[PDB]
């Protein structure tokens, strides 16, 4: 910073 | 049963069920896998009375503190999860393939949450974590359970962008095109570099950490331009900010931003009008623009991603794990  | 990686036949019929089923997602596809290439795919699946494929479940094996690995499949299985029978026998094929090397398979398929649901897959032995959980920090979910869906089903004459939207958001939409916005899209190198230097501007600006372009290479060589497609937003030659958007399954979904410091000219709209505009050429039943961190004015992500989505978020079941080693799921996992 997540995510894919 | 298992998936031989190494049957170029039994690989096509894998793929084909998920690229085929109105449950697939990108995450689920052995592209996948290519993208997170730090972690070990397994990927298992069941086939009905005929030998179709009828459920699969794509995982990813990760690395933790312990001397079990965490097995990941992220926004799967691919089937309706909501026949927990059937769901049960796909897991059953998965932990045999996991072979006792993980502690816990989980995946946070995009299903309603309901307290129905929720019960049942506990009466089946799942522990769940939605509600119970933490809202951030490491005992949140690894993906956000409130997501902003545009339900482009809805408006089945709609052609461009602007047919879907109140005039308030019409003249916001028009603006940064007004005054002089021009969106690209492709999925080329050149795409590529431009999309990174929007990303890392834009994670030095808020002095956060950001993904290597390694990264997004390997998604450019695991899927095509039908498939994946950068958007790029410029205005007389500069570049103000950029989107990358998937197509899969029933939805395009928008997964990766970046924005240069400075004026943008609300360029970001423009990239939005653009992938939703991809999304109606396409006949694509849904726009994903992600998740926030709750449905408060109070949070940037809620404000930008309302202005696309007047509906009520979504709200997804979130986690379901299934337990493998009770102590070390003790140990890493908590409220
Ligand atoms: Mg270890
Ligand atoms: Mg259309
Ligand atoms: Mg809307």
């Amino acid at each position: 910073x997540k995510x894919x | 049963p298992v998936l031989n990686l190494n049957d170029p036949q039994a690989v096509e019929r894998y793929e084909e069920f998920m690229r085929q089923s109105p449950y697939g997602q990108v995450t689920q596809d052995l592209g996948w896998a290519k993208v997170k290439n730090n972690w070990e795919p397994v990927d298992v699946y069941l086939e009905d009375d005929q030998g179709a494929i009828i459920a699969a479940m794509s995982m990813l094996l990760g690395d933790t503190p312990t001397d079990k690995k965490f097995a990941y499949a992220s926004k799967g299985p691919v089937m309706d999860v909501t026949d927990v029978d059937l769901l049960d026998r796909l897991v059953d094929e998965a932990v045999k393939a996991l072979d006792g090397r993980a502690y816990v398979l989980r995946f946070d398929p995009e299903v309603a949450y309901s307290d129905e649901f929720n019960t049942t897959l506990q009466d089946h032995g799942y522990v769940t974590r939605n509600r119970n959980v933490a809202d951030a920090g490491m005992h949140a979910t690894i993906q956000p359970r409130l997501n902003m869906v545009l339900d482009l089903t809805k408006f089945p004459d709609a052609k461009t962008t602007l047919d879907l939207y109140p005039s308030k958001t019409k003249s916001k939409i028009k603006r940064p095109f007004r005054d002089g916005v021009e969106v690209h899209s492709g999925n080329s190198a050149t795409e590529l570099d431009e999309f990174f230097k929007t990303y890392t501007t834009m994670a030095e600006r808020h002095g956060i950490t950001h993904r290597p372009i390694e990264y997004f290479q390997r998604m450019q060589a695991a899927f095509d331009a039908d498939t994946m497609r950068i958007f790029v937003a410029e205005r007389e030659g500069k570049l103000l900010s950029t989107g990358i958007a998937l197509k899969y399954g029933r939805k395009i979904w928008y997964m990766y931003a970046g924005s240069m410091d400075g004026n943008t000219y609300y360029a970001p709209y423009a990239v939005q009008s653009e992938m939703i505009q991809w999304a109606l050429d396409t006949n694509t039943d849904l726009y994903d623009l992600g998740g926030i961190e709750s449905e408060s004015t109070d949070d940037s992500l809620y404000v930008f991603k309302h202005v696309f989505v007047k509906d009520a978020p979504r709200e997804y079941i979130g986690e379901i794990d299934k337990v493998l080693d009770p102590e070390v799921y003790a140990e890493l996992v908590k409220d």
